[PDB]
């Protein structure tokens, strides 16, 4: 599960 | 699942270098991504920046001149370097792997001047005026240690349920206190050791002490 | 960076009572991919913060279902729709979708739970410690709440002042109790030329005040 940008 | 624990000095003098590092158990750190993240005394949380399944590496603009994220695949660490510290970066550090998702306990790290001090540790004896009918309190006085923080264990972890360490006092010589008790049945005693272990890692100490009735 | 406020700081609810708790963002947060990366962090006392809810909505592995996330752009809560014990904590909303994640100051949940007196223990200073010319008398109260509580120490009758020290626990996450010490302070000489050493105690669980004392012998 994402919940964040990355790059 | 993913194990996280970081490790370094409790105490930093003014103007020198922090360093820290984190352990990671259970997955390499070739593939994810592995965050740095600060909380400063009762002053919500600070992102520091990350290092990459690859070594690349980003950091938080407010402290990238002085910081540093590093990795040692071979240990499946990566660590910390934030240079020039001043009191503004005492706080609480913690790792963390990607989406925040598993995290290490977190390592308190005190930007101080002042000298490292290790505890003084005395019983908490049980007595009869320790004891409410069927339950005894017993405990240790941990007292004279700087910096924070002290751990406080007993019988070697083997005794959990009842424990209460207590939050550390600032006293005004500039040293901290605290006590850990514990609740065991009154039928315990005599019969049943009780040792606290007490660790405290800035100034690499860790006391055992058993209490008597 | 992108700053995070959240309201109350300071959220005392009752236990089975609803809770809510709002954070504003200074910038939108959704992002041109169609995603929002507002997030919520669970610190329980003692603990590092954990994953409560991704994405304004949707709840992490291991959340229960009494835990609500909405809003959108700039305007966001969080909601527990009964809460429990294990809620004890602080919360912290958190950004995704600008670099660096930036974080709220936290609001600190404390739990009001039914009024329980605390049992009520005193401790003699070890004759190690007062080798070192100090003596330290420990009074503990236990599993109580609220956190409101009178201590008084007595010296032979004698009301003491300014030489105590009390510290609290953070609140129990599965009893939501309190744990009390209160620790006071004397020189050996002047431990030595007293007799009974007494700690009294008042607290809204009590009908009556509770004191501990011990004799020196």
């Amino acid at each position: 599960i994402i919940n964040k940008k990355l790059d | 699942q993913v194990q996280l624990q970081e490790s370094g000095p409790g105490l930093v003098k003014p103007s020198q270098t922090l360093s820290l590092t984190c352990t990671v158990s259970g997955d390499s750190i070739t593939s994810g991504y592995w965050n740095w993240i600060r909380q400063p005394p009762g002053k919500g949380l600070e992102y520091i920046g990350y290092i990459r399944y690859s070594g690349r590496t980003y950091y938080n603009p407010s402290l990238k001149s002085r910081v540093t994220i590093s990795r040692d695949t071979s240990k499946n660490q990566f660590s910390l370097k934030l240079s020039s510290v001043t009191a503004a970066d005492t706080a609480v550090y913690y790792c963390a792997s990607v989406y925040f998702t598993y995290w290490g306990q977190g390592t308190l790290v005190t930007v101080s001047s002042a000298s490292t001090k290790g505890p003084s540790v005395f019983p908490l004896a049980p007595s009869s005026k320790s004891t409410s009918g069927g339950t005894a309190a017993l405990g240790c006085l941990v007292k004279d240690y700087f910096p924070e923080p002290v751990t406080v264990s007993w019988n070697s972890g083997a005794l959990t349920s009842g424990v209460h360490t207590f939050p550390a006092v600032l006293q005004s010589s500039g040293l901290y206190s605290l006590s850990s008790v514990v609740t065991v049945p009154s039928s315990s005693l005599g019969t049943e050791t009780y040792i606290c272990n007490v660790n405290h890692k800035p100034s690499n100490t860790k006391v055992d002490k058993k209490v008597e009735a | 960076d992108v700053v995070m406020t959240q309201t109350p700081l300071s959220l005392p609810v009752t236990l089975g009572q609803p809770a809510s708790i709002s954070c504003k963002s200074s910038q939108s947060l959704l992002d041109s991919d169609g995603k929002t990366y507002l997030n919520w962090f669970q610190q329980r006392p003692g603990q590092s913060p954990k994953r409560l809810i991704s994405l304004v909505s949707k709840l992490d592995s291991g959340v229960p279902d009494r835990f609500s996330g909405s809003g959108s752009g700039t305007d966001f809560t969080l909601k527990i729709s009964r809460v429990e014990a294990e809620d004890v904590g602080v919360y912290y909303c958190w950004q995704g979708s600008h670099f660096p994640y930036t974080f709220g100051q936290g609001t600190k949940l404390e739990i009001k739970r039914t009024v329980a007196a605390p049992s009520v223990f005193i401790f003699p200073p070890s004759d190690e410690q007062l080798k070192s010319g100090t003596a330290s008398v420990v009074c503990l109260l236990n599993n109580f709440y609220p956190r409101e509580a009178k201590v008084q120490w007595k010296v032979d009758n004698a009301l003491q002042s300014g030489n105590s020290q009390e510290s609290v626990t953070e609140q129990d996450s599965k009893d939501s109790t309190y744990s009390l010490s209160s620790t006071l302070t004397l020189s050996k000489a002047d431990y030595e030329k007293h007799k009974v050493y007494a700690c009294e105690v008042t607290h809204q669980g009590l009908s009556s005040p509770v004191t501990k004392s011990f004799n020196r012998g």
